[PDB]
């Protein structure tokens, strides 16, 4: 009888551009300066002109620098805590985790590299109709020329709940889908020519779309050294990781680290504008505080309040908490609330909507014993 | 520490800068005249024909 | 006018910091074994 603890689902590690390039050990500043091709322009004249010069063109290549500068390692101490007093198999309840803990850690890296990326623009997503916003998508990479081919498109969990529940996947007649894909099931698989991946790394309430062309990785092994005690090559989900165990007669217990080399890279054009991959945000118009009307144990308790807006994204962090009365009970920014006495107080929660304007306020009632 | 020389290696990966494709010449009309030279000023006339009415 | 993007070439030709030639060692009485010691024989007189 055993139950595991719940953990992401991996996605984005193989839907980026991965290891392009594999020689930063023979570059200086371990960056290879990728080069791009010269394109021209012409000129045009006029017949029978007695001015008679030309103007020369010129042919200009461009480049930009890929960098290896991330180092990703999961370390383990183990002082004495082997055998009989901790880990009966060494293989699946310290190996196993460690190499999750790294394949996650991978994933936030890239997820955190496809958020980050300086995007000029956000597109939003009307929850009511949600296809013109993904058309608008599409559009924008149409208008930088943008090949149509290898465009990968991930949604967060709020969005593709919001997908299934638009009526335009919803409703049979609307899509012409005669058994309900977004009904029997709840999943969309295609919309506006893109193949939707569900990811849960990204933020709940956003959708990204990128061409292959669009956010170079770069991964690299760690060389095992001659003089460690114990070396091997593992891998996670398509990258070779180095674990190395080695003793240390001194801290009383042998460690392990389990690591690889890790760089990343926008391809960002040589106007230096990012056009090769577009966001897009759901659409919020208001918020709620989960739970309602609720008590505290002690009067000086601790409770963490939680606001879902309308398409049931968690948004706490990203909004602001306020106390009508605080010689009652007070409210951290964080969402924490602690009383101070006994009684009643109300507590405002406001959140300023990604299509901006004013904040949307929810408010809800607390008795502190 | 130790001083290493190294290359500065240079890569081709298929990043290239982004252009139209290109459509629109295919669908005008092209080289309906092609006699420009015996012309005065480069220029062929086109005649169409009359129409009256009853 | 044109610029180009070229990479700096590094290669080998052959040139090499000049070193001694090894010439003492093997011309030396050498014992592989803490210590050793080593016995003269005695000599007398009539």
């Amino acid at each position: 009888i055993g139950v595991k603890q719940l953990q992401r689902e991996i996605v984005l590690p193989g839907l980026v551009w991965t290891n392009p390039l594999t020689d930063f050990g023979g570059s200086k500043n371990d960056t290879i300066t990728v080069r791009v091709p010269a394109i021209t322009t012409a000129n045009r004249r006029d017949l029978r002109d007695p001015d008679r010069t030309v103007i020369a063109s010129e042919l200009v290549e461009h480049s930009f620098g890929v960098t290896l500068d991330k180092h990703v390692y999961a370390a383990l101490k183990f002082t004495d805590e082997q055998r009989t007093l901790d880990i009966r198999d060494y293989t699946k309840q310290v190996l196993m985790p460690q190499v999750s803990a790294v394949a996650y850690e991978l994933e936030d890296y890239i997820a955190e590299l496809i958020e980050g990326a300086p995007y000029e623009e956000t597109i939003l997503i009307d929850p009511a109709d949600t296809v013109p916003a993904f058309i608008t998508a599409d559009q924008r990479m149409g208008e930088a020329n943008v090949p149509t081919d290898s465009r990968r498109l991930v949604v967060g969990s709020a969005v593709a709940a919001a997908l299934a529940k638009d009526k335009q996947f919803r409703h049979a007649d609307w899509s012409g889908d005669q058994a309900n894909a977004a009904l029997r099931e709840a999943h969309v698989g295609r919309l506006a020519g893109m193949n939707v991946i569900r990811s849960n790394a990204i933020a709940p309430d956003k959708a990204y779309l990128w061409h292959r062309t669009a956010f170079i990785l770069a991964y690299r092994t760690p060389v095992v050294p001659e003089g460690a005690k114990a070396g091997a090559s593992f891998s996670a989900n398509g990258v070779a990781l180095r674990w190395l165990a080695d003793y240390d007669y001194s801290q009383l217990g042998d460690r392990t680290l389990l690591d690889v080399f890790t760089g990343r890279k926008v391809v960002t054009e040589v106007d230096g504008s990012f056009v090769r991959a577009v966001e897009l945000q759901l659409q919020a118009s208001s918020i709620t505080i989960v739970g309602g009307a609720f008590a505290l144990a002690t009067t000086t308790g601790t409770k963490q309040l939680k606001v879902r807006d309308d398409n049931g994204t968690d948004v706490t962090a990203r909004c602001t908490f306020a106390s009508s009365a605080g010689t009652k009970a007070t409210v951290s920014a964080a969402g924490l609330v602690t009383g101070v006495a006994a009684g009643t107080a109300d507590i405002t929660a406001s959140y300023v909507p990604p299509q901006g304007g004013t904040a949307k306020t929810a408010t809800v009632t607390v008795t502190v014993p | 520490a130790h001083i290493f020389v190294k290359p500065e290696l240079v890569a081709e990966i298929g990043v290239k800068q982004l252009q139209r494709e290109i459509v629109l010449p295919g669908l005008v009309w092209t080289n309906p005249l092609t006699d420009f030279g015996g012309s005065k000023n480069d220029t062929i006339t086109v005649r169409v024909p009359a129409i009256t009415t009853a």
